[PDB]
């Protein structure tokens, strides 16, 4: 049907940005046993602050240090700069502009277009992301409700950019025919 | 099954999969020039027989579907002969791995139970100790059902070869030495020693054999003597 | 200590000890002993040797496949991916300047 | 005493505190353990600071052996030891983005 | 060119030996045994 | 490719590393040894095993 798919890819962008924007905000990435402030005891490692928990100073959060081949400097580099989920959010607010500028305009139907590979591509920088957050961690643990937030979001994100497109084309289609 | 590749490849599989489905499926449908058998289902069901190594049924035509093919079928063969590599690795040489390997790791933990003798020199250092490991290990073993004291050193080794491996038993480290030698050789020594205690000579309150002993037992040690022998 | 680079390996070959000595007639002999003896079983010696061997230390104390042995195929993917959806868009606007303006 | 620091001067401490006497902690002038030079008979390092005298006590690391059982006492033994192996950690390798 | 009794044998069989197909499962069903028995022969031959 | 990569990782499971004293006696790979004079090199020196 017509009429809710542009709502349901609205709502789907929303819910897509949302999730990626906490999950890059929040720390619970990666339960590790770390040090807190500067003994061992569990942490709550995010993309930017891992801090402290179940001890006697718990609730202490420190900005974590990515450094003490070229190759590794590179991954460190790209690893202490979130680029990848920040260009994932980024991308997913373009989609979204896309989206909402699509009610307006709607004679032009490149512009929805736009917001499927904006979806799509976020949905690609988000992997690459998450990629990089693990091999970086490689060079007993777990995963926290940020990291699989940042995993729900790539799924939504690509769900999203199918709905996009499918659109995109029932409209080419409509004035085709 | 899923043993020989890390949690995280699979998880990246996944993901890795939905990404070229969508990708194939975009690519291919979205121009309005090309109106091409790659629906989102069509597309979803070609990834997945790549994957598997399984036929195609159709092929991307066009340039771009066809670099998204050919990416993802260079990743498939990749993924697929590291697995089936690693699990040969596996099953080719087996490495049983000691589940704890201190003391520090039996405190940690709470999976496999542990005390010792009912009364004597190794439960009175965990009763009477202030050191952190210690003393956690004191606190769990006074209150664990059912008792993890037993009777003697012969029903403590009995205990812990009877327990898969939910026991572990504490005990001097010579006598802990002497029973691993022994058959049915069930049972191994880990980490090390948590305390320092000595065996020696006595004598009475005051003799002339002490003192002679001392330089015996100190020759005997420089020597190579003592090693030798044990 | 640092850069802690180094490890103990094997447990000890033989087996000798560390004493407090005293003049071979020395009244001090006999308490130093039974102090010694005392701090041993008080654990007064094993805290310190934590103390000064642990807690000033300057350190803290599977066989499955890693995703950083298969990361760099990853990264060939994604960037195909990303290479393919660049070469359909350029082939679109090519199309779309092609019609007779 | 406060200028020094370390495992034997807190066993020190510790000794004195048990035996209630106050002490004064001087290193060896020469910086030998001990060794019967075999010509002269002459005990160099702390083994010498006690058999002519020069101190009352030693404690620092001073290995029991019998050379030294002889002229001196020795308490029983506060820290058990022996040779052991050191080699370079293990240094896990970071696998290659394209391995 | 459809699914009866013997060409369901034949693609199974084809499937487990890996030999490829003359043809596959259109419907959603068909192709969630399909696939299932495509993870099926990969991981035990594989083994 | 396949047979190679499982040999590389057969390989690499089946390295067992150093964890005793006689372990430094049957290798050549691992040289090792003692201070120049002092209690270590007397010990091996007059050693009987
Ligand atoms: C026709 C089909 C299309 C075919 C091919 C498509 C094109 C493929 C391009 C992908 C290149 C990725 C890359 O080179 O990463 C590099 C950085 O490695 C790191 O330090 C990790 C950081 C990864 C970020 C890169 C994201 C790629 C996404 C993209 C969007 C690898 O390191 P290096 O410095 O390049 O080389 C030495 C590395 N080594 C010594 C460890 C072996
Ligand atoms: C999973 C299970 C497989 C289930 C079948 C896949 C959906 C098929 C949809 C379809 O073919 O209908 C039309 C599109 O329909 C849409 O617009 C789909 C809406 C978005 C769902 C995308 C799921 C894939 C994304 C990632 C999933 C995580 C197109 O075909 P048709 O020619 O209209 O008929
Ligand atoms: O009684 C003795 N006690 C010793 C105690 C120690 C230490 F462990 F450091 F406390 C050492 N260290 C070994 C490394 O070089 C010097 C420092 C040497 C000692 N030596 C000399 P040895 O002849 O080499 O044994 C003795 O004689
Ligand atoms: C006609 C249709 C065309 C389809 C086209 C798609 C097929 C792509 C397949 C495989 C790409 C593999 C890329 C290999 C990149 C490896 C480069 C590399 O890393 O080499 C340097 C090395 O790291 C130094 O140590
Ligand atoms: C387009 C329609 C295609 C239809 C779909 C075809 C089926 C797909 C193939 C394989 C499924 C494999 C399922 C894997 C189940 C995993 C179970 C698991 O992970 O449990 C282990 C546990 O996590 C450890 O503690
Ligand atoms: C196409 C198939 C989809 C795959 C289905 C996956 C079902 C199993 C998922 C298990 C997740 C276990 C969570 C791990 C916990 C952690 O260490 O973070
Ligand atoms: C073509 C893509 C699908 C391929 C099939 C992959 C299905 C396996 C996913 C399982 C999730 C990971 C859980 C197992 C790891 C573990 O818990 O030890
Ligand atoms: C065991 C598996 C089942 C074997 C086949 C059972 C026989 C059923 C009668 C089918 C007659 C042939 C029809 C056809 O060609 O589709």
């Amino acid at each position: 049907d017509r009429g809710v798919q542009m709502l349901l890819t609205t709502v789907g962008a929303f819910a897509a940005f949302s999730l990626m924007t906490i999950a890059v905000g929040t720390d619970y990435w990666l339960y590790s046993r770390g040090v807190c402030k500067t003994e061992e005891v569990m942490t709550h490692s995010g993309l930017w602050r891992t801090c402290c928990l179940e001890g006697n100073f718990k609730g202490l959060c420190k900005q974590i240090d990515h450094f003490p081949d070229t190759a590794e400097y590179f991954l460190r580099a790209v690893r202490a700069s979130s680029i990848f989920p920040i260009l994932s959010v980024i991308l997913l607010f373009m989609g979204g502009l896309c989206i909402a500028a699509s009610e307006f305009y709607k004679t032009r139907h490149n512009i929805i277009l736009s917001a499927g590979i904006f979806f799509v591509s976020a949905g690609l920088s988000n992997i690459i992301g998450i990629i990089v957050y693990i091999s970086a961690n490689a060079g007993s643990y777990s995963y926290g409700w940020s990291f699989y937030f940042g995993a729900l979001s790539f799924i939504i994100a690509e769900m999203v950019g199918v709905l996009a497109v499918h659109m995109f084309i029932d409209r080419h289609k409509q004035l085709r025919a | 099954f899923l043993d020989p590749l890390a949690y995280e490849i699979w998880m990246c599989i996944v993901f890795a999969y939905i990404g070229v489905s969508v990708v194939l499926f975009l690519v291919s449908r979205f121009s309005p020039y090309e109106w091409n058998e790659f629906g989102i289902f069509n597309s979803l069901w070609f990834s997945l027989g790549a994957f598997m190594r399984q036929g195609c049924d159709i092929s991307p035509r066009s340039l771009s579907g066809r670099i998204v093919g050919g990416v993802w079928w260079f990743f498939t063969l990749i993924i697929i002969s590291s697995y089936t590599a690693n699990l040969a690795a596996f099953l080719t040489v087996e490495r049983m791995v000691s589940p704890i390997e201190s003391a520090e790791d039996l405190s940690k933990q709470t999976e496999i139970a542990y005390g010792t003798l009912d009364s004597g020199s190794t439960k009175e250092f965990f009763r009477r100790s202030k050191i952190a490991v210690f003393d956690k290990m004191w606190t769990y073993m006074r209150s664990a059902e059912p008792s993890v004291f037993v009777r003697t050193t012969a029903e403590g080794v009995a205990r812990v070869r009877k327990s898969k491996g939910k026991y572990a038993y504490l005990l001097e480290s010579t006598m802990n030495e002497y029973i691993e030698q022994r058959k049915p050789c069930d049972t191994m020594k880990v980490g090390g020693n948590l305390d320092s205690k000595g065996y020696g000579i006595a004598t009475p309150k005051g003799s002339s054999l002490g003192t002679p002993v001392n330089l015996a037992v100190l020759k005997l040690s420089e020597q190579g003597v003592l090693d030798k022998l044990k | 200590r640092k850069p802690c680079d180094t490890m103990k390996v094997g447990g000890n070959l033989d087996s000798k000890g560390y004493g407090i000595a005293t003049p071979k007639g020395s009244s001090l002999g006999t308490p130093v002993n039974l102090a010694v003896l005392k701090l041993s079983e008080q654990g007064v010696l094993d805290k310190l040797k934590n103390k000064w061997w642990y807690d000033k230390g300057e350190c803290g104390a599977t066989s499955a496949l890693s995703l950083s042995n298969v990361a760099g195929v990853f990264y060939i993917l994604v960037g195909g991916l990303g290479l393919a959806m660049l070469v359909a868009l350029i082939e679109f606007c090519y199309k779309s300047r092609a019609e007779a303006k | 005493n406060e200028r020094y620091e370390g495992y034997c001067v807190d066993l020190a401490a510790e000794i004195a505190k048990h035996c209630g006497f106050k002490y004064k902690l001087t290193i060896v002038g020469d910086g030998k353990y001990g060794a019967r030079d075999a010509d002269t008979k002459i005990w160099n390092g702390m083994v010498g600071e006690l058999v002519y005298g020069k101190a009352d006590i030693a404690i620092a690391p001073l290995t029991i052996t019998l050379v030294r059982e002889e002229v001196i006492d020795f308490s029983k033994p506060f820290m058990s030891l022996g040779i052991s192996i050191m080699i370079k950690k293990p240094q896990k390798s970071k696998p290659g983005v394209f391995s």
